[PDB]
């Protein structure tokens, strides 16, 4: 008698928009998703893309997605910062 | 993020999202643990609110991390390299001699 | 026997430990927050 505890409200899962469709075309899809990283431009902007994903990622949780994270840092250390590391350090 | 200064200022900006997200969630906490309808509508708006309380705390840590690294780099910066510009050595020079 | 990667490896963590309690503070009262609204959405609710 604290609480009902009954919720009539409920949420279906069609989020990952952006980390969207099956994790089949496996190879394809990272690929994309590799390019599409390295294509943006003003890296703020990029920041808020990656918590997205991120997140999302950590709803699915795997070898293949710490491969995916080695080439997305292999590709990050081109450049000087390193954004990636630390935003996986906050968002685990 | 370029200063120690700066990266502080964004820190104080993430600071205050937070808060009024934090604030809004403890009433709405308030209007459900209040001894339906308006339960029922609160009980929705508390999931709608929880979509950006994480967002929004996950940039404070991040933040947090970033203002490190900055003071750190600033610290290695010692007191000959800024006085490497001085107009005069000259007259430095012959009023310690 | 330690290598020279591990030696730098610990190096660095001391490099940059933190204690702001001011800090730890607010984040801790966020997830006090978190994990109770997080809990309630999941309706598993209960009396603690």
């Amino acid at each position: 008698a604290l609480s009902q505890k009954v919720i009539p409200p409920a949420s279906p899962s069609q989020a990952s928009i952006l980390t969207e469709e099956v994790i089949r075309n496996w190879p394809e899809r990272s690929k994309t998703l590799c390019s599409d990283f390295t294509a943006l431009e003003s890296n703020d902007e990029k920041e808020d893309w990656l918590r997205t994903l991120f997140i999302e990622l950590f709803d699915f949780i795997d070898v293949a997605s710490f491969t995916n994270e080695l080439v997305n840092h292999e590709r990050q250390v081109s450049q000087a910062s390193i954004v990636g590391k630390m935003f996986i350090a906050v968002s685990s | 993020g370029r200063t120690y200064f700066e990266s502080l200022c964004e820190e104080e900006q993430s600071l205050q999202e937070s808060q009024t997200h934090l604030l809004n969630i403890l009433d709405i906490l308030s209007v459900l643990a209040d001894p339906d309808d308006l339960l029922t509508e609160s009980l929705k708006k508390l999931p709608d609110l929880h979509r950006e309380l994480i967002n929004s705390s996950i940039r404070l840590r991040y933040d947090k991390y970033q203002t490190r690294e900055a003071q750190l780099l600033e610290d290695t910066k010692t007191g000959r390299d800024v006085a490497a510009g001085v107009q005069n050595p000259k007259s430095i020079s012959e009023y310690y001699s | 026997p330690l290598s020279q990667k591990q030696i730098d490896q610990v190096r660095t963590k001391v490099h940059y430990s933190e204690v702001d309690t001011p800090f730890n503070k607010y984040l801790d009262i966020l997830g006090k927050v978190t994990k109770l609204t997080g809990s309630i959405i999941n309706g598993t609710l209960s009396n603690d």
